[PDB]
């Protein structure tokens, strides 16, 4: 037999045992997240350990079939996905040292306490306390205390660990033949061997910076509008030509500007629409919400939820009888078992995340016929982009009338649309400079372009230059402000939040032309469009079996990430912001500081 | 006297598809009426012969083959089909005269921890001839290097288990299958209808 035939036999054996062991680890993980008992933790860890040990030995076996001798593309992708997954060429002592660092940083983040200057027994955690201040406080001093202390108590603890974390992760990346840990993260977008669809690891950096250049004009006018509104919220605290202080952005870091909506609302006399009151009046329960979300996907030609979905999912809080992790998640246990984990309430928000999370399930169901190792999103940004566009259509006033939650003769003023679009921009657009700047700093840190003696100096130089945000107090190199964010201190890639955001508006734009939508892009509902459901399904069914550039082409007709669909969604707001900023200065000086 | 159909369909345990069980049925009056109008079979496909007409003609020898497979594999129990089950476990002849009967047995053949009683053969040197049975457990040689009975790289154990659990999707749930083969020859014909 040839090497390719031998590898196909190896995957046939692997797929059977992997599906069994992955199901057992998923069922044990499900039982813990739906019922937190000590016995369920032990069953989850042991089943997870058995799965991790299995992947490690199968990865070493998969490396025994050389990639260069395989000709079938589907076999090559499965072997490559197994040779890289479960590989641990780091030394034993350095692997334990890295894991200890990772666990120490995670514990510092989740247990770090900040105590009041007045009372040292009154202590606040980030998880329920500092975040509440940063999201709801209108007091300049209270926000500055929470912002600066989190970085003074917790941030300074992570700095020595993050220094060793960088070099140890770079060693792990070189053991997998990547240039550094940043290069290793960018390997998710790599495509080799397919003529016309290839994509190099360095191409992601150039494509991210090229798209961001076209985002700058829209962000600059969003920045200028928010600044002028913030000068009235905090008079004598904000320069009309300077950056925004970091502690006044609506959360601990400025990741999203969503909580600034109450200070920057375009028309504060027109309330945003909310069908929460209509659901309670019509006696909606959690089952109705998910039955309605099921009707949405069926309306575009997608399949119904399986009978096991309704029997095995957890769509309400179990109660006091069982303690559960109340965090909306879509589960793909394998073997045709799909469930949603949600403590649903009868609110418009939970109604929308149901369409989001069912979107994941539709994605998982579509590529279930793929081989095991290809049952994943095209790249790391495809899945959440699919869930987000479900929420986009389900939230439109067209859709809410169709299901009886809005009145038939409800009228949409352009003022309420500008209100809606600005709330969207604060979340969607406001996070894009934050995300790009954060990963860029991490990329240059990993490859050594930013030495440790300039970590915080360069960090706040790019916060000023790229994001237009300035520190309220100066920070020397004893600080580690990046690590104060969960993703940086818990070792999670971040650029996916940038690429996914561009993907989702590429998808929605392409699906709305297939749905023959006429008006502005943000008013579009793909419901009852068989052609829109088929265009999306022709990608969902692929999984990882094709390069992500081909998967994107099946939907949008182009092979690359493009930012024009995003700019088209916010075009009604872009024109409005430009007129509001006629009297104001657009852009920012990097010289001004609240402490200077 | 009636035919032992209740012993085949209502059996406590079915066989594994790789060791599918065969029972020859003769010297009895068959009541196919209880069968084709049971409303509990998800698959009742007949080839050559006709349902609701089997209660008329006598047959020389009637064979009943039974086993358990998963739902997505029931399509392979048909003439001229291809797959792990049709190739290596149970092969129906291309010119098959008989009926394929299948029903969901999740309530009987699934345990929460996983039911490892039902196996299937994953590898074989060649495809199975029609109605052939392979119950050997010889190590399969996937490469050119000999195995010499050692399980390892390119040397696999040929039987795998379904691990049926009740929370599986319908395509992975256990399905009990009964294949009825009919033949008429110039021999004492003792399988008639009422
Ligand atoms: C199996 O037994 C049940 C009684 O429990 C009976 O109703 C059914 O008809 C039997 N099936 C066959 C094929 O004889
Ligand atoms: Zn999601």
């Amino acid at each position: 037999s040839t090497i390719e035939e031998q590898a196909k036999f190896f995957l046939d054996k692997f797929n059977h045992e992997a599906e069994d062991l992955f199901y057992q680890s998923s069922l044990a993980s499900w039982n813990y997240n739906t019922n937190i008992t000590e016995e369920n933790v032990q069953n989850m860890n042991n089943a997870g350990d058995k799965w991790s040990a299995f992947l490690k030995e199968q990865s070493t076996l998969a490396q025994m079939y050389p990639l260069q001798e395989i000709q079938n593309l589907t076999v090559k992708l499965q072997l490559q996905a197994l040779q890289q997954n479960g590989s641990s060429v780091l030394s034993e002592d350095k692997s334990k040292r890295l894991n200890t660092i990772l666990n120490t940083m995670s514990t510092i983040y989740s247990t770090g306490k900040v105590c009041n200057p007045d009372n040292p027994q009154e202590c606040l955690l980030l998880e329920p306390g500092l975040n509440e201040i940063m999201a709801n406080s209108l007091d300049y001093n209270e926000r500055l205390w929470a912002w600066e202390s989190w970085r003074s108590e917790v941030g300074k603890q992570l700095r020595p660990l993050y220094e060793e974390y960088v070099v140890l992760k770079n060693e792990m990346a070189r053991a997998n033949h990547y240039e550094d840990y940043g290069d290793y993260w960018r390997g998710d977008y790599e495509v080799n061997g397919v003529d016309g669809y290839d994509y190099s690891r360095g191409q992601l950096i150039e494509d991210v910076e090229h798209t961001f250049e076209e985002i700058k004009p829209l962000y600059e006018h969003l920045h200028a509008y928010v600044r002028a509104k913030l000068m009235n919220a905090y008079p004598s605290y904000i320069s009309p030509i300077g950056c925004l202080p970091a502690h006044l952005l609506g959360d601990m870091w400025g990741q999203f500007w969503t909580n600034l909506y109450s200070l920057t609302v375009p028309f504060g006399q027109k309330p945003n629409i909310d069908v929460t009151d209509a659901m309670v009046d019509q006696a909606w329960d959690a089952q109705r919400i998910f039955k309605e979300a099921e009707k949405f996907f069926v309306s575009v030609g997608l399949p119904n939820m399986t009978q096991g979905f309704w029997e095995n999912s957890m769509l309400t809080d179990p109660g006091n009888v069982q303690k559960a992790v109340c965090h909306p998640t879509a589960w793909d246990l394998g073997k045709g078992d799909f469930r949603i984990l949600m403590c649903t309430k009868v609110t418009m928000d939970d109604f929308l995340t149901a369409h989001h999370e069912m979107g994941h399930i539709q994605y998982d169901m579509a590529y279930a016929a793929q081989p095991f190792l290809l049952r994943n999103g095209a790249n790391e940004g495809f899945h959440e982009a699919v869930g987000e566009i479900m929420s986009l259509s389900a939230a439109t006033p067209k859709h809410l009338k169709s299901i009886g939650l809005l009145s038939p003769d409800f009228q949409e003023d352009n003022e309420t649309e500008i209100n809606f679009l600005l709330k969207q921009a604060l979340t969607i657009v406001g996070t894009l400079p934050f995300t790009y700047m954060l990963e860029k700093w991490r990329w240059m840190v990993f490859k050594g372009e930013i030495p440790k003696d300039q970590w915080m100096k360069k960090w706040w130089e790019m916060k000023r230059e790229i994001v237009g945000v300035v520190e309220p107090v100066p920070h020397d190199e004893t600080y580690c402000d990046p690590a104060s964010l969960f993703h940086v201190s818990n070792d999670y890639s971040f650029i996916r939040y940038y690429t996914r955001t561009l993907y989702q508006f590429q998808f929605q734009e392409a699906l709305c032309q297939a749905a023959k939508h006429e008006g502005p892009l943000h008013k579009c509902d793909i419901s009852n469009s068989t052609e829109a459901g088929q265009k999306l399904f022709n990608m969902l069914r692929l999984g990882k079996s094709e390069p992500w550039t081909l998967a994107l082409e099946n939907v949008v007709g182009a092979k690359n990430m493009n930012v024009r669909p995003l700019l088209n969604y916010f075009e009604p707001l872009f024109t409005w912001l430009k007129d509001q900023n006629k009297n104001s200065f657009v852009g920012w000086s990097t010289d001004w500081s609240p402490y200077a | 006297n009636l035919c032992p159909f209740g012993e085949v369909f209502n059996a406590t345990r079915f066989a594994s598809v790789y060791a599918w069980n065969r029972k020859r049925i003769s010297n009895c009056v068959a009541d196919y009426s209880v069968l084709y109008n049971s409303a509990s079979f998800s698959t009742f496909k007949c080839y050559g012969v006709s349902p609701t007409k089997l209660n008329d003609l006598c047959f020389t020898n009637v064979y009943a083959d039974s086993f358990v497979i998963r739902g997505d594999e029931v399509r392979q129990i048909a003439p001229g089909q291809t797959g792990t089950i049709a190739d290596y476990n149970y092969k129906l002849p291309d010119d098959f005269t008989g009926c394929v009967i299948a029903w969901n047995s999740n309530n009987l053949d699934s345990k929460v921890g996983g039911n490892y009683n039902y196996l299937y053969r994953l590898f074989r040197k060649s495809n199975l001839k029609p109605f052939e049975r392979d119950i050997s457990t010889e190590i399969y040689q996937a490469g050119s290097t000999p195995c010499n009975g050692v399980k390892g790289f390119n040397c696999y154990f040929p039987l795998q288990s379904y691990g049926f659990q009740p929370t599986y999707g319908v395509g992975y749930q256990p399905y009990r299958v009964v294949v009825l083969s009919f033949e008429l020859l110039h021999a004492p014909a003792t399988v008639c209808g009422p």
